């Protein structure tokens, strides 16, 4: 399936405002700000077929480009993420006959 | 406000607030922090020259 | 090697080096001196506020768990989270020396927790500095007892930082108890009651003896040893035993 | 005095959540939203010394900036006004 269904979770962001009216990445990252207990990831179950520490960097580079957003003088409408070696194996543009 | 070290168990969202979050839960004896990292204050009028 | 180069480039110019080849070290005093918050909460709100060396590189890690820098590279620069993980999970040295020269404070602490309050009525220096000398600085000692061997053997090579032990040490050897808290039992128009509860020298330097040593020479070598010393911070003299 | 004390009247916000935290040029924004009822302004009391028409176009210069953010689309932390001749002479330019 596209999405898991039996075993997801949520992060709730605790009734907002009833005037409150923005954009999906602000509301993500209110969600995300919310939890705190982050520790060191680490692979519990390999794909057998691929390359799990790009899994790895594109976790972290996610990680990272969420919290880099502060070193902006205007603030961005949408996130648009860095092309590294890890996300194009991922996305798979160099495999292209 | 200008050092911006608050309580551990406060809502106020800051740079610093992860770090001091995560010191908090881990400590035991939460009596002995430093005001300057999420502890609380015993200062009083018997306690000024110490 | 910095040092020598630093005094060959200094004198280079005529006006800095008659300053220092006129005046003696006997005026070095009265030439120091001869210098000529909103800005704390101001540089708080910016990255990176802080100065540190370069080998915080290898023991704090760039970035924590959650993505957060804590430092950037051109003594480099710091941010606050950075002492904030030091203090959290860090190297840990468990010496028992650090308090070894600040008891003059605990003492305080102890003669504050035992003792009784009860009712409120509303009626209407060289003899230290010698052997501080002796004690922290050995290789500058002058051309001059038990408290000096118990204190070379409880701190000898458990040394943290010479000033702040020398401070503390001439705090503790140079009633105060009553006075110490006249904050609280004394008021305006009130009382509260409280219950605490050695060789000789022959001359100058002389160049046909070698060259000279320092001070620390237990070692008298056949107990003859006329050997040309630097005594105290100045010059250098010939020494007889 | 330099704001009036007796006579002010707030837009308040209604309550925000605990997790708030924000720059004051939105939160401005947020509380201006949420009030209804604006009509064509006129003048009531003249200053009997200088151009009340200056006051009158930078109150609708005011408004019409705030409401031409949209435009941008990388909206910024801070709002800098236009040089226009109705701000120039009512700041001292000249």
């Amino acid at each position: 399936s596209k999405f898991l269904l039996m075993d997801a979770l949520k992060l709730s962001i605790e009734d907002p405002s009833h005037e409150g009216e923005g954009i999906p990445l602000y509301d993500a990252i209110k969600c995300m700000r919310t939890f705190f207990g982050w520790k060191e990831p680490y692979i519990v179950k390999p794909h057998e077929k691929g390359i799990n520490p790009n899994y790895l960097l594109s976790w972290k580079q996610v990680l990272a480009e969420l919290q880099d957003i502060e070193n902006e003088e205007k603030i961005p409408r949408t996130k648009n993420m860095k092309k590294t070696s890890q996300l194009k194996w991922a996305l798979g543009e160099n495999m292209a006959p | 406000y200008t050092y911006r070290c608050h309580r551990g168990d406060t809502q106020i969202q800051t740079r610093r607030s992860f770090e001091l979050k995560k010191l908090w839960e881990q400590t035991r004896s939460k009596a002995g922090l430093l005001v300057s990292d999420g502890g609380p204050n015993l200062y009083n009028i018997r306690n000024l020259h110490i | 090697m910095e040092r020598i180069k630093e005094l060959r480039n200094l004198m280079s110019q005529s006006r800095t080096r008659e300053i220092l080849t006129k005046t003696t070290v006997d005026h070095m005093a009265i030439i120091k001196k001869y210098t000529s918050s909103l800005r704390m909460k101001w540089m708080m709100a910016m990255k990176y506020p802080i100065t540190a060396d370069k080998r915080i590189t290898e023991m704090v890690p760039e970035r924590n768990e959650q993505g957060q820098t804590l430092w950037s590279k051109m003594r480099v620069m710091v941010s606050p989270l950075a002492v904030t993980w030091w203090n959290r999970n860090g190297p840990m040295t468990s010496t028992v020396h650090y308090p070894k020269v600040y008891k003059t404070y605990f003492e305080k602490v102890e003669r504050l927790k035992h003792g009784t309050f009860g009712p409120v009525h509303f009626r209407n220096a060289k003899e230290a500095q010698d052997v501080i000398m002796e004690v922290v600085f050995p290789n500058e000692v002058g051309a001059r007892l038990t408290i000096t061997k118990e204190k070379k053997e409880e701190l000898q090579d458990c040394k943290i930082s010479p000033l702040m032990v020398a401070y503390m040490l001439e705090r503790e050897l140079v009633s105060s108890v009553y006075i110490e808290v006249l904050h609280l039992t004394q008021g305006t128009c009130w009382e509260q009651m409280y219950t605490p509860g050695g060789f000789l020298i022959l001359g100058k330097e002389d160049r046909r003896y070698g060259p000279a040593l320092s001070i620390n020479e237990l070692s008298n070598l056949a107990k003859g040893e006329k050997a040309n010393v630097l005594i105290g911070q100045g010059d250098v003299v010939l020494v007889m035993k």
